[PDB]
């Protein structure tokens, strides 16, 4: 899981 | 002729309209943005899906801010009288009112501001759909246990809520691309967009949960957010 | 037992629940805001409409800053546990993000906060609707010829456009508001929330145009915005 | 007609  | 009613946008035009997929993987240097790992698979999940919904899709791939802007005007200033609607899918690293270019950020005001009802006529009272992953701010959830106005009938749908991260799996693509597509995919012929747009809320909201060795973004949450100045239901068929 | 389906939020609890309606009218003359002539009659038209839907309906008329943060926390504290939904509705002056109290502004976001999934538990999983008529900013439009997230089960019902200008008629009422009362009025029996705001979009676009002395504020058009973070599909039967 |  990564965020933008 | 029997008596009509008008609750609906007209859907049968010869086209279904554009679909615009801009899909920023990779950003330059100096702009110190992560590669944005898994979002391919979200290019792909939608170009599939929105194919299906016999739109045309055009998928653009690492675009600067010029890039995207001038895309974005040029869209504008076709002629769409043959099309029902427009939409533009943007996939990139963002902070709220803002998508990255591959070397720096567009306001998501000037990209709508094209297409507003008297810019582009060809698309006046027909709908005009962006659908944005990207984030919108810093913020964590913890989760718990004879006129017509020229903002008239756009929908922005949110990958998360406002002032927050959004989730993209390197992996599977971001929880919000993969939702809105499995929703599509399942019920496009049969439920208005609003409540496909509420089963990918729901989606998203109960079956997506962070996982990080950090525990400053581990067991996160994310609920999408609906911006509708839609004035008809839209039915995809 | 038959097959389940559950797209729907559970409005069938013993009580439809609060209907919150903070009337600001008057305001401390040192904030230099106008008194807002009409509003009364937006009050009473919300009360009816709401008294209708079955809502407990408590009038709040002319509040300060103080009063208002205080009535929204005590609020939220209450046992909402017989109650299916929360409904709250700010008529006032407003900024983006902001509404006014009688004598300075209070941040929406802490007035919607007091009812999140984790600090009002009560409510979680329910429906809590927010509806907002005040300004969002000084734009006019000139139209053309396991666990939840936290923010998860807010709709909030926006007036007008973000950065614009919202209507009020010193004898009709808002636009918005007597909009919304005759389509709940009208579709309430019949049709899913969304789709009733969605009617409100239509003709609040359609139906309104501002007459001025002032060319700068003359011809000016509105379309109100459907802010939702809901998961389910909410009939008010 | 007026603004909020």
């Amino acid at each position: 899981d990564e965020v933008d | 002729s029997g008596i009509s009613l008008d609750n609906s946008y007209k859907m049968d035009y010869p086209e279904m309209g554009l679909c615009i997929i801009i899909n920023n993987k990779n950003f330059h240097k100096s702009t110190g943005m992560t590669s944005r790992s898994g979002t391919d698979v979200d290019a792909a999940n939608l170009r599939e899906t929105f194919r299906n919904l016999k739109y045309e899709v055009r998928n653009k791939n690492d675009l600067t801010r010029e890039e995207i802007v001038e895309l974005m005007r040029d869209v504008s200033k076709e002629d769409h009288s043959k099309r029902s609607s427009f939409v533009c899918v943007l996939l990139s690293h963002g902070e709220e009112g803002i998508i990255f270019g591959t070397n720096g950020p567009v306001d998501l005001k000037k990209i709508t501001n094209f297409f507003r009802g008297d810019r582009c006529r060809s698309l006046t009272g027909k709908p005009k759909l962006f659908i944005i992953q990207a984030c919108r701010g810093t913020e964590l959830d913890c989760g718990i246990e004879h006129k017509i106005p020229v903002e008239a009938d756009f929908l922005y749908a949110y990958s998360t809520a406002p002032g927050y991260y959004s989730w993209r799996n390197s992996k599977d693509g971001s929880w919000f691309i993969q939702s809105l597509c499995a929703m599509l995919k399942q019920y496009a012929d049969k439920l208005e967009f609003m409540h496909i747009l509420t089963r990918v809320n729901r989606k998203v909201a109960t079956e997506f949960e962070s996982f990080s060795f950090d525990a400053t973004f581990h067991a996160k949450k994310q609920i999408p957010c609906i911006h509708s100045m839609l004035t008809k239901e839209l039915y995809f068929y």
